RNA sequence: CCCGCAGAAGAAGCACCGGCUAACUCCGUGCCAGCAGCCGCGGUAAUACGGAGGGUGCAAGCGUUAAUCGGAAUUACUGGGCGUAAAGCGCACGCAGGCGGUUUGUUAAGUCAGAUGUGAAAUCCCCGGGCUCAACCUGGGAACUGCAUCUGAUACUGGCAAG
RNA sequence: UAGCUAGUAGGUGGGGUAACGGCUCACCUAGGCGACGAUCCCUAGCUGGUCUGAGAGGAUGACCAGCCACACUGGAACUGA
């Protein structure tokens, strides 16, 4: 019923004639639990409000996600440019096994059972990007039925 | 890279020196004080770091840093030394164990006393 | 020449035998032929605490093995039992 | 049936005796790749019959010198 | 020079498919042939067309689905440089079953699962998702 | 080997009631509940995911009165065994020979029934136990014996769990002071606000 | 191991509290004295030094030092890279080596399948059993990914013969 | 560290061993090993295992068990299965 927690909330400086301009971004992570999540990264002077904008966005330009049975449908891998993301279905009762941001990414998201590891880089919004596109693209079995023209029992 | 040349010439695990040669992979060492005197930090502290340069049972010949306020040491005073640098003494990467041979407990001292040898007070 | 003995396992105060083929030379608990057994004396009640596979022990004193006093002991009292 | 090996003759020129090469064709144990591996034998021959480059077939058998403990049972492909 | 043509035939149907293009053309083979046979079985693509006599040119036609390709991902895996053989046991399951892995074994080319199925391993050409 | 010091403490660090009183006067009359202990208690600073995770295990550790070592091994062995190891691990401090006895009825508090437990006064099967870590199985009869069967301290006890919430993993003989175990507790049979989850990622970092 | 006796009686410390990292205040000093794993702290309002109060974490132990693996995809077989971050020989020729278009036959070396033999016991793991519990001991399994031999399959790679 | 080796490599015949064998000796042949690292230098007892790691690996070889070598240092044989 749309759970969102923020990830990172970072500092950043523009530098003016007078002196330093400081603000605030905030990176943050909606989802409804049953395959839908999004990513919202908002920008602010102050922290409320820009964990605020980030929450906006992050509600609108959600995606949908191919779940099996409250775990992954298939071993998966994910670039975003800097940040390389493996992560594996497993057994029920695994638990998110999962860094920062990606435990955050996947549980919002509504995954219960998951081996992932971040590889390259591991900054937050990278690597956000990264979980996103890589679950977005698994695809699950009758996708992979209706591809190739069979039915799911032929492929299984 | 490719996969006949790691067979021509396999990958190198990257040999990591010690950075505490000294103690020659044992715990702590003993030796005597060849010279104690202090010293000036580096560019971001002012102090006057106490220090003695140690020779080893086993021949070394390193500088040591003597923490807590105040000691009792000088030349000929045998004492034992340990592992840590003091970042800010360029050069120094044993500290002395107060508590030991030659050297005292740290005076007045309530905390941390483990760490600088002096008994629990009454 | 080939025996078979008691080999001393457990804890202290708690001994627990196997029963080994063994080159008599062989040190108690060293190199062995075969286990063809256990006996465990302090075993309490509703516990089984001795087994000795008899046709291998046969077997090997057919082939000229000698066997120690309390092994020989225990072949007799599994006689019985049985 | 006896347990041999085959093997292209390295050189034939100590005599009743020739060296015998056995490549045999192995995977690396780390890469994965398939390294072909090399086995020099002396082997013995009585009669010299064996020339240079020729395939042979050898057993082994008890040592016949200090190097010297197969001996060829057949030779096949002696082309020149 | 041309070290391997099962990886070249690969490498063309992955360009097709990024291209949109409806069919790929490469010389024909009996190797390719059978990997194409076990593709389009599998419905991986539409068709394949073997044409000519004294150099003939296999002619696969490409499958899409909803304006996108139907093979996702297409790797070699074997490879001249490396070659790769598993057992029965060690036989891999491609994108958790859901794509095919085409199997060179002794009663001929075919899939991952028909090989288990049989129970012999061979030389993993490719996987193909 | 055990923490001797205030239990009220504890429970206002915990933020709830660990029961370590008998529950005759209520926590909010023997102290500041709500509050936290110290100078700086009426301040509630946000809590990181480890520091959340670190309360709760603390929480369920003080709720026993379990050390960390041994703690720690208990995790471990619900890791190995299979099923949910949140659950087993729940499950097996729940078979604790002093919970056990608690919840029978034997002690006002863990504190009292682990006391009961070390100077023998507790029979399990017709043998005295003596170590409260002891694991109590299925159909396992617990008894008070007769010298501390005549204790004002177990009858007292016994009024105050009659009070209490009877568990549905035991059946009590009040007159006989013998309570059969007769399985160990589902998760939906223990309670919820313990979220065994943190614990496990915690030992799982 | 059991029974009895007396009486809370004989029995709690160690580290830490700026961030990483659970836990904050006052006083003293004033770039000094000192601290420090990293980043850093102290130049007169120091949650970072030293004492105190309060708190946090472990507990008959607790810290420090040394040492190994991990994190470290930071030697990358699994699993990295080389325009500008470290990294394309100044350019070629070419022996060894590595790799090899396409068809048929043959072989069966690689490869694959099955069996047999072995892979000591202990150890690891699973279900049990015995010490009041645990550690510990222990019964039976599983495993020991290996190696060898024999019998097969022949798609691919290798050899041989013709194209 | 790129060349090393004259009992060196092989043969015939004697001797020797409980036993095959340059083990040894006489003669004959001129071989043999080496870039798949010979030779030379440094370090090291080996294994089941142990620690770590998801694994692949990495490190390690106290305790327990298998194998080996040594017994103040350097040689030698005798007795004996
Ligand atoms: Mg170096
Ligand atoms: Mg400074
Ligand atoms: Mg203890
Ligand atoms: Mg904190
Ligand atoms: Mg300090
Ligand atoms: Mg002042
Ligand atoms: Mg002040
Ligand atoms: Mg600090
Ligand atoms: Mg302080
Ligand atoms: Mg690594
Ligand atoms: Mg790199
Ligand atoms: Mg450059
Ligand atoms: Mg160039
Ligand atoms: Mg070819
Ligand atoms: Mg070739
Ligand atoms: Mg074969
Ligand atoms: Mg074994
Ligand atoms: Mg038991
Ligand atoms: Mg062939
Ligand atoms: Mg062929
Ligand atoms: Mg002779
Ligand atoms: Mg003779
Ligand atoms: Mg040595
Ligand atoms: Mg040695
Ligand atoms: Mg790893
Ligand atoms: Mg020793
Ligand atoms: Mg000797
Ligand atoms: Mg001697
Ligand atoms: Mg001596
Ligand atoms: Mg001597
Ligand atoms: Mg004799
Ligand atoms: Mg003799």
């Amino acid at each position: 019923e749309l759970q969102e927690k923020l990830i990172a909330v970072n500092r950043v400086s523009k530098t003016v004639k007078g002196g330093r301009i400081f603000s605030f971004t905030a990176l943050t992570v909606v989802g409804d639990g049953n395959g839908r999540v999004g990513f919202g990264y908002g920008k602010a002077r102050e922290v409320p409000a820009a964990i605020q904008k980030a929450m906006e966005k992050a509600r609108r330009n959600m995606i949908n996600v191919a779940l099996n049975n409250g775990t992954l449908q298939h071993p998966v891998k994910g670039v975003h440019t800097g940040s390389r993301v493996f992560m594996q279905p497993a057994s029920e009762g695994t638990g998110i096994i999962a860094g920062g941001a990606m435990r955050a990414v996947l549980e919002v998201a509504g995954v219960h059972n998951v081996l992932a590891k971040a590889y390259g880089s591991t900054n937050p919004i990278n690597v956000v990007r990264a979980t996103i596109d890589g679950l977005e693209n698994m695809n699950s079995p009758a996708m992979v039925a209706a591809k190739r023209g069979k039915s799911v029992e032929e492929i299984l | 890279a490719t996969v006949n040349q790691l067979v021509r010439k396999p990958r190198a695990r990257k040999v990591a020196k010690s950075n505490v040669p000294a103690l020659e992979a044992c715990p702590q060492k003993r030796g005597v004080c060849t010279r104690v005197y202090t010293t000036t930090p580096k560019k971001p502290n002012s102090a006057l770091r106490k220090v003695c340069r140690v020779r080893l049972t086993n021949g070394f010949e390193v500088t040591s840093y003597i923490g807590g306020e105040g000691h009792n040491l000088q030349e000929h005073s045998v004492i034992l030394i340990r592992g840590g640098r003091v970042k800010d003494l360029p050069g120094v990467r044993y500290h002395t164990v107060r508590g030991a041979l030659d050297c005292s407990g740290v005076k007045d001292r309530k905390q941390a006393r483990s760490k600088y040898g002096v008994k629990r007070p009454k | 020449m080939v025996t078979i003995r008691l080999a001393r396992h457990g804890a202290k105060k708690r001994p627990f035998y196997q029963v080994v083929v063994a080159d008599s030379r062989n040190a108690r608990n060293g190199r062995f032929i075969e286990r063809v057994g256990f006996f465990n004396p302090i075993a309490s009640e509703k516990e089984e605490g001795t087994r000795l596979d008899l046709d291998r022990i046969a077997h090997w004193v057919g082939q000229g093995a000698t066997i120690s006093d309390r092994v020989a002991a225990l072949i007799k009292e599994v006689n019985k039992a049985a | 049936k006896i347990r041999t090996l085959q093997g292209r003759v390295v050189s034939d020129k100590m005599e009743k005796s020739i060296v015998v090469a056995i490549e045999r064709f192995v995977k690396h144990p780390i890469y994965g790749k398939f390294i072909k591996r090399t086995t020099k034998l002396h082997v013995h021959d009585e009669n010299n019959e064996c020339g240079i480059g020729d395939v042979v077939e050898i057993r082994e058998c008890r040592p016949l010198s200090k190097t010297k403990s197969w001996t060829l049972v057949r030779v096949v492909e002696k082309a020149v | 020079s041309m070290q391997d043509p099962i990886a070249d035939m690969l490498t063309r149907i992955r360009n097709g498919q990024a291209a949109n293009k409806a069919a790929v053309t490469m010389p024909s083979s009996k190797l390719k042939v059978a990997i194409a046979n076990v593709l389009k079985e599998e419905g991986f693509i539409e068709d394949f067309k073997v044409e000519g006599d004294t150099k003939p040119e296999l002619e696969l036609t490409l499958k899409y689905f909803q304006g996108k390709a139907v093979v996702e991902s297409i790797q070699r895996v074997s490879r001249p440089g490396l070659r790769i053989y598993k057992r029965k046991d060690e036989l891999p399951k491609v994108m958790a079953g859901l794509g095919i892995a085409v199997v060179s074994t002794s009663k001929g080319v075919m899939t991952d699962r028909a090989a288990r199925q049989a129970g012999l391993g061979g030389e993993i050409i490719c996987y193909v998702a | 080997a055990r923490y001797l010091g205030p239990k009220l403490k504890l429970s206002r660090r915990e933020g709830t009631d660990l029961f370590l009183k008998s529950g005759v006067r209520a926590i909010d009359t023997k102290c500041k509940i709500e509050q936290a202990p110290g100078q700086h208690g009426a301040r509630k600073p946000r809590l990181s995911d480890y520091g959340v995770q670190l309360r709760e295990k603390q929480k369920v550790r003080r709720i026993y009165g379990v050390l960390e070592r041994q703690f720690r091994n208990y995790y471990k062995e619900a890791a190995r065994l299979k099923g949910n190891t949140g659950e087993n691990l729940l499950a097996l401090l729940e078979g604790r020979l002093d919970n056990v006895v608690y919840r029978m009825g034997f002690g006002a508090t863990r504190a009292e029934a682990r006391q009961l437990v070390s100077h023998k006064a507790i029979m399990v099967n017709g043998r005295v136990v003596n170590i409260a870590s002891y694991q109590v199985s299925p159909n396992d009869v617990v008894s008070i014996r007769e010298k501390a069967k005549k204790q004002s301290r177990v009858k007292a006890a016994l009024e105050l769990a009659e009070q209490r919430e009877k568990p549905t993993w035991l059946e009590v003989d009040a007159g006989k002071m013998e309570g059969t175990f007769k399985r160990k507790p589902e998760r939906s049979d223990l309670s919820a606000d313990i979220n065994e989850h943190l614990i496990v990622e915690l030992y799982s970092k």
